[PDB]
């Protein structure tokens, strides 16, 4: 068992209603989990005026960004799921927001509130599609120059379509349709019994 | 011009097809009693009107669509096929 | 009304009077852990693993058996629920022989993932285990019973879903052992489901001893083609070549079982295959060749040939979408000579209403029927998961089951009416004593095996029933919806074949002789070489080289329906899909293209060229082929009989027949069945 | 339908857009087939752009055009500068690769599944 | 040639591979080796076969050496014993 | 236990190039504060969850004892 | 204590095996 | 302002999928079933769609299965059959969903099977 100190439990809980009431309009859900954890939800709209209050509020300086992700339900209207990683360096403590972008539904761009964000931004574009406006220079980080397609979606094949060889005649490296030589393996590992939820 | 098959595609239960069926229920039996080689095939579409597909020799297939007609007329499309 | 209201854990699922209380909590939405408990078997109590306390009661109660109460409230995850299963796994696996890694059942083992969910983390049993004899209980079940958790699965089944009431407890303690007293080996079909129904890998299967291991496992869900009754199975492929054939479960058609040819004959699809176009040469040999000139060969000798000279005989097994694309090739050299082997009395109506060719009783409707008349076939070989049904409505509900055929062993009571075809029309006389139970039953169905069909007084056969059924009707007064005529099919591509137009019966082929014919999977001897013209000129059309590959000009190899998305429809016109789970092998390709593109090389060339056109195609001549899992309701049984009034025919005194007299007649018929060592040892046991 | 746009209102505004970047594409071809002492006609490098362009003619929705270019502009930019060395570049004319019939019969000819 | 006796063939388009360097077989085959093995006697009806040394063998499993009529061979050792 | 350790964080200022690099040999130095006392007070016990649910159980264990064996399999498989 | 080289080879079979066609001429 | 768009939302343009695999790849919604060799039923939940299987050549040189189709490992999961067919819909792929098909209520009671007569 976890050394749970609902002492956090509390207080950070007791945060996420000041959040909540101080930002009616955006917020949706907030909630501290039991891993004593607190995940705001917001709106879309809501990215740029969320994160700037907790970047600059006195009760809730969360001045650098862990992390921007974005998960990908492909089932969720709303494919992509944006999640915002914050620390606060004054009161030791974190809070994620977390928005929904579809895959043509631009995100704002945090860039103004956080720098970190610079790159993150660019990674989240290049691996799910993602777009975020206002940003400076959107562009390709981690994919080779000319990858098409969005890596990280769930719908894009691991092995991908297209791999890399050398080829003589042409003296130069050149793309070909993937051909794999052991595929691989897809185990099923899903137990048709579950686990009754404590 | 000899016809191999003669096909009726009567939807069933839909108001459309109700003179279609009716055409069976009725003439069915005189029909083929009169032409005892000739295949009428009786098939059941769904959600689309009934068609008298009939087939010509050498591979040529011709639509008339019975959508909405009366007994008698299904009956008289069906003689009008065989001619 | 009649909806007890109980509370699992506060969730008051209303429940029917007499639910279990297993059964409520599976409606309110959670999964009682349980090993003796079947929904199609007998409730047992043998394990108790499934011990809950209901709320303010003194003990834990068994949820497969208490029938729920008003006001009760199945607490399932309760502290003392979860001790009532982490004592019992304990035992379970105190005397258990830990071979997991040799148990075939490794990942598929109800006994393991329940001890990782509902078990302990360790075990106490310092004592010493148990060992009991492993026995020989057949050639496709091996039975390594020291791994037996004595649940009485087998011993229900064997009795309950099969008739074959031969595997029982001996003893007492703890070395009772579930295995047969005397060794006689445990023959009967539906047998192998016994290997799906054990949850521990204690009987599992002997040829799918230790090929794989089931995560690797890839599961494509496909149709069974070998018998009529279409049952739905799953084909688990690795690595391209498919390694077991389980049932996956259709309510109406097979529901969770599959017959013993269905899931052994998988070994006899990787043989004896066809694969590359071979062509004749000159002295006569039989070799390889290139697909352009293997499909010219037969392409020049189509342009020259026209009408009579040009025919087809289906085999079994082909699907329909080759069956279109060899009528319209066929057509377009203007040829209606399009037959396939198994006659179907077509006199009278045939093929052209839809209902003289299927049984118009649903499957799930022999479960409602009151009289079931069996005239000329052996249901436990021709459609092995119907007499299945008529064995499961004869039990839970009061089937009367009669039967005009050879006295057969049934697996169920019958009433041997005799075995002569003029009895019918002794019944339609009203003179025969059954008529009166007829008379007494409100919801009666007839059933006119294809075999007795086949016989050369089949079209007297199928007029004489009519007749009866029509009086029976009258009598009864029995409902328009309630339907007593049907007919059961024993080869797949029959009501398929029949739907597209197809003639039944090789009669007219055997009438005037076609200059060409392209055997289209055809391994059964309706016409033979000698019987064809001088010329003899014939297209083998298939997967396995039988009895038409030997004596074929061409070659031109196909699929099976484990490699190839076709269609397929059973008995009472289910049309249903096969799904590729292994690509096609060497160069042989699906049927349907095969057509198209011999036809391209002919020059008449077919319309569609994806399979979606193919299904586009199947639609403008038929039906229930584009709609899947769909019987189509009304018939029009009334002209049927008119027409059959029409015809005369007499039914001679030799006794109708089943050709499946008893189970080595049933091993081996078709062609994939036929290349099957599985089959094969299986015939030799009996024999 | 109800959906809020990306930078154009409607696929009219969207279309100025594809004209601007054909037009850079259309000034930049030339400049690439020198600075990457590329093995290509310009005249077949403006053809492939075009080729390129229409590939996704077909196109009506406006969002879907917006995000076209802003992607098209990207990959003008790495062309432009030389992030994209030649490799990159004739991959867009697939020159090694072999070219696979479309006619039934061909296919027929070669894959199991086509 | 080795144990499931893998023969690329003198058709083969893989014999190739070994022209001008060898093939890896084994001597001393498994297949014979435990048919070379001894039947442990024993004087119980059950046995066990930690498969020798415990921790180093094979999970440990009990063997009914109960019928003369077959000597028990533990799944893992392939081990007769002679009741 | 890096709060049952002590060790001082090595701040720094007029951060620069050189600065940091001050204070990574700092850590290096602090890093050998808080191994000392690893040695000196390391407890006796185990070195995994006793759950078998989570950490596989002990090859003694899996090869004498049923549960341990599906423990075994499943943590594995 | 007090020409070589492992040519890589699959060990399975043949697996799927074909029709030989008969020898006898008709 | 919103903008109106009757237009499925087709986003083919944008997944970055090759031409081949996005006009001939059929994928199918299903309910997985259950093997039938355990009883659990926690594996017949969720709606599957899977694109349809394609070559898997043997390897000369080691026998290990190959194949050229990228999509064939690729198995998502959607919670609701609506939701999977909006995924083919705006990708283009083409569908053919399956009603899932669930387990008939059934009555079972101890005491009938004791019923000498029946
Ligand atoms: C040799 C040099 C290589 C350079 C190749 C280049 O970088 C790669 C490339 O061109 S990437 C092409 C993608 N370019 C688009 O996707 C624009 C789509 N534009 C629209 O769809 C319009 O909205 C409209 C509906 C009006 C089209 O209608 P229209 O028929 O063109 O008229
Ligand atoms: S049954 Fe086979 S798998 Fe399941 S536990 Fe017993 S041995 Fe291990
Ligand atoms: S064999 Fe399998 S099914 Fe028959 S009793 Fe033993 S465990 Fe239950
Ligand atoms: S399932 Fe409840 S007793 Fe076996
Ligand atoms: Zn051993």
């Amino acid at each position: 068992v976890r050394p749970r100190s609902d002492v956090t439990h509390k207080q950070l809980s007791a945060f996420g209603e000041y959040v909540a009431e101080i930002l009616p309009k955006y917020v949706q859900q907030v909630q501290v989990s039991c891993l004593d954890e607190l995940e705001i939800c917001i709106h879309p709209d809501g990215v740029i005026p969320t994160l700037t209050f907790l970047r600059d509020h006195t009760n809730a300086q969360f001045k650098s960004l862990a992390d921007l992700t974005a998960v990908d339900v492909p089932t969720r209207q709303n494919r992509f799921e944006i999640v915002y990683n914050l620390l606060s360096l004054r009161f030791n403590s974190r809070i994620r927001v977390k928005t929904y972008a579809d895959e043509l539904t631009p995100i704002d761009s945090i860039v103004s509130v956080h720098i970190a964000a610079n790159w993150y931004e660019r990674e989240v574009w290049d691996m799910f599609g993602v777009f975020f406006f206002n940003h400076p220079d959107l562009r390709r980080i981690l994919t080779d120059y000319g990858f098409e397609g969005h890596p990280f979606r769930k719908d894009f094949p691991l092995t991908g379509y297209v791999e890399l060889r050398y080829d003589d005649e042409v003296k130069r490296v050149v793309a070909e349709p993937v051909e794999l030589a052991q595929e691989f393996r897809k185990f099923d590992l899903n137990s048709p019994w579950e686990a009754f939820p404590a | 011009l000899g016809l191999r098959e003669i096909r009726v595609h009567l939807c069933q239960r839909s108001p459309g097809s109700q003179g279609v069926r009716d055409f069976i229920v009725q003439r069915y039996v005189e029909l083929k009693k009169a032409h005892p080689n000739l295949p009428i095939l009786i098939r059941e579409c769904s959600e689309v009107q009934p068609k008298l597909w009939a087939r010509y020799a050498f591979g040529q297939e011709k639509t008339v669509s019975l959508n909405n007609l009366s007994a008698d007329e299904v009956t008289r499309a069906m003689q009008n096929v065989l001619s | 009304s009649n909806l007890i209201e109980v509370f699992v854990d506060g969730q008051s699922v209303m429940v029917e009077p007499g639910t279990t209380v297993l059964q409520a909590c599976e409606k309110v939405g959670m999964q009682i852990p349980r090993f003796c408990y079947h929904e199609r078997l007998s409730v047992a109590g043998n394990c108790r693993m499934c011990l809950v306390e209901i709320e303010k009661a003194p003990k834990v109660v068994a949820a497969c058996a208490m029938p729920v109460m008003k006001g009760w409230n199945i607490l399932t995850n309760s502290e003392k629920s979860k001790k009532a299963r982490e004592g019992v796994m304990e035992f379970l696996l105190a005397n258990h022989p830990l071979d997991c890694p040799i148990c075939d059942q490794g990942g598929e083992c109800d006994l393991q993932d329940q001890s990782m969910m509902f078990g302990s983390d360790r075990s106490r049993f310092l004592e010493g285990k148990r060992a009991v004899e492993d026995k020989n209980i057949g050639p496709l079940v091996k039975t390594i019973m020291t791994r037996c958790i004595q649940c009485t699965r087998c011993i229900r089944f064997a009795s309950e879903i099969a008739g074959v009431d031969d595997l029982g407890t001996t003893g007492r303690g703890n070395d009772m052992q579930v295995g047969t007293y005397i060794e006689k080996m445990f023959m009967s079909e539906l047998s192998g489901n016994v290997i799906d129904i054990c949850p521990v890998g204690a009987l599992t299967s002997k040829p799918y001893a230790f090929t794989a291991r089931p995560w690797e496992t890839r599961k494509t869900e496909s149709i069974d083609v070998m018998d009529a009754v279409g049952s739905n199975i799953v084909v688990s492929t690795r690595t391209g070549e498919v390694m077991r054939i389980l049932p996956r479960m259709h309510e109406d058609i097979n529901e969770e079982w599959i017959s013993d040819k269905t899931r052994f004959a998988y070994d006899g699809l990787k043989r004896q295959r066809l694969t590359e176009p071979m062509v004749r040469n000159e002295k006569g040999l039989l070799t390889y060749t290139s697909w352009e000139d293997a499909l010219s060969r037969v392409a020049g000798m189509l342009q020259n040939f026209e009408g009579n000279a040009v025919a087809a005989i289906a085999g079994g097994l082909v699907d329909a979408e080759a069956l279109v694309a060899l009528k319209d090739l066929l057509n377009k050299v203007d040829s209606d000579n399009l037959c396939t082997e198994e006659i179907f009395p077509t006199e009278g109506a045939g093929t052209d209403l839809r209902s003289n060719y299927l049984l118009n009783t649903t499957i799930a409707g022999v479960e409602e029927a009151d009289v079931v008349l069996l005239v000329g076939t052996n249901p436990r070989f021709e459609a092995p998961l119907f007499n299945a049904r008529i064995r499961k409505s004869w039990l839970h509900n009061d089937l009367k089951v009669a039967l005009i055929g050879s006295p057969v062993d049934l697996t169920y009571r019958y009433d041997h009416l005799g075995d002569s075809p003029k009895i019918l029309q002794d019944i339609a006389s009203g003179r025969h004593s059954f008529c009166e139970v007829l008379k007494d039953a409100k919801k009666p169905m007839v059933v006119l095996g294809s075999s007795a069909l086949q016989r050369d007084d089949g079209a007297a056969i199928l007029v004489a029933v009519s007749n009866m059924v029509q009086k029976i009707r009258v009598t009864t007064g029995v409902a328009a919806e309630w339907k007593v005529m049907n007919i059961l099919h024993r080869i797949a591509s029959q009501v398929a074949a029949l739907d597209l137009g197809y003639k039944p019966g090789v009669e007219a082929i055997r009438k005037n002789p076609p200059k060409m014919l392209f055997l289209l999977g055809a391994d059964g001897g309706c016409i033979t070489r000698q019987d064809l013209p001088k010329d003899c000129f014939i297209v083998y059309q298939g997967h396995h080289g039988d009895v038409g590959a030997p004596m074929a000009d061409v070659i031109l190899p196909g699929a099976a329906y484990t490699e190839k998305s076709a269609t397929y429809v059973n008995t009472e016109g289910r049309a249903q899909q096969t799904k590729v789970a292994v690509t096609p092998p060497g160069l042989a390709r699906e049927d349907w293209k095969i057509i198209r593109a011999l036809s391209e090389i002919a020059g008449i060339t077919l319309p569609y060229d994806t399979l979606d056109q193919v299904r586009n195609r199947l639609e403008e001549v038929s039906p229930n082929l584009v709609r899947y899992d769909d019987i189509e309701e009304t018939n029009y049984f009334q002209q049927a009989s008119e027409l059959a009034k029409l015809v005369n025919q007499e039914v001679l005194a030799d006794p109708l027949v089943p050709p499946q007299l008893t189970i080595k007649d049933f091993y081996m018929t078709d062609s994939i069945s036929r290349a099957s060592q599985t089959m094969a040892k299986c015939v030799k046991a009996v024999t | 339908t109800s959906v809020k746009p990306i930078f154009s209102r409607d696929l009219n505004e969207a279309k100025r857009r594809v004209r601007e970047l054909y037009r850079a594409w259309y000034r930049e071809v030339p400049n690439t087939v020198h600075l990457m002492q590329l093995d290509i006609t310009v005249k077949q490098g403006r053809d492939k752009v075009r080729e390129m362009f229409m590939k996704n003619a077909h196109v009506t929705d406006p969002r879907v055009v917006d995000l076209l270019v802003i992607k098209g502009k990207m990959e003008l930019q790495e062309t432009i500068k030389v992030w994209k060395q030649r490799t990159h570049v004739m991959r867009f004319f697939h020159e090694t690769e072999t070219p696979r019939p479309k006619d039934f019969l061909s296919k027929f000819y070669m894959g199991h599944d086509p | 040639i080795t144990h499931t006796g893998q023969v690329y063939d003198e058709k083969d388009y893989r014999r190739v591979r070994f022209v001008d360097r060898q093939k890896e077989v084994n001597e001393n085959f498994a297949i014979d080796l435990i048919a070379q093995q001894p039947v442990n006697e024993v004087e119980h009806r059950i046995i066990a076969c930690d498969g020798g040394g415990g921790a180093l063998g094979h999970p440990k499993v009990y063997i009914n050496l109960d019928k003369e009529t077959k000597t028990g061979t533990c799944g893992y050792c392939g081990l007769q014993f002679k009741q | 236990v890096y709060d049952q350790v002590e060790f001082d964080v090595p701040i720094g200022s007029r951060g620069d190039c050189y600065d940091r690099y001050l204070c990574r040999v700092e850590e290096m130095r602090q890093s050998l504060r808080i191994i000392e006392q690893c040695l000196n007070k390391m407890p006796p016990g185990e070195i995994k969850v006793d759950d078998a649910k989570v950490s596989p159980p002990k090859r003694a264990e899996m090869k004498t004892s049923m549960e341990s064996l599906i423990h075994h399999f499943k943590l594995y498989t | 204590p007090t020409p070589e080289q492992y040519v890589p080879y699959s060990t399975t079979r043949k697996k799927i095996h074909e029709w030989v066609p008969p020898s006898t001429p008709y | 302002q919103l903008i109106t768009v009757d237009e499925k939302l087709d986003i083919t343009t944008l997944t970055g999928v090759p031409e081949e695999h996005i006009k001939t790849r059929k994928v199918r919604i299903f309910v997985p079933a259950r093997n039938n060799m355990q009883s659990g039923v926690n594996n017949t939940k969720k709606w599957k769609m899977e694109f349809d299987t394609r070559e898997r050549w043997e390897n000369p040189l080691m026998g290990w299965a190959s194949t050229a189709d990228p999509l064939s490992n690729m198995v998502l999961t959607f919670s609701a059959k609506e939701d999977a067919i909006a995924f083919a819909e705006k990708n283009g792929w083409s569908y053919d969903v399956e009603e899932k098909k669930v387990p008939k209520p059934k009555s079972k009671s101890y005491g009938a099977n004791f019923s000498w007569n029946k």
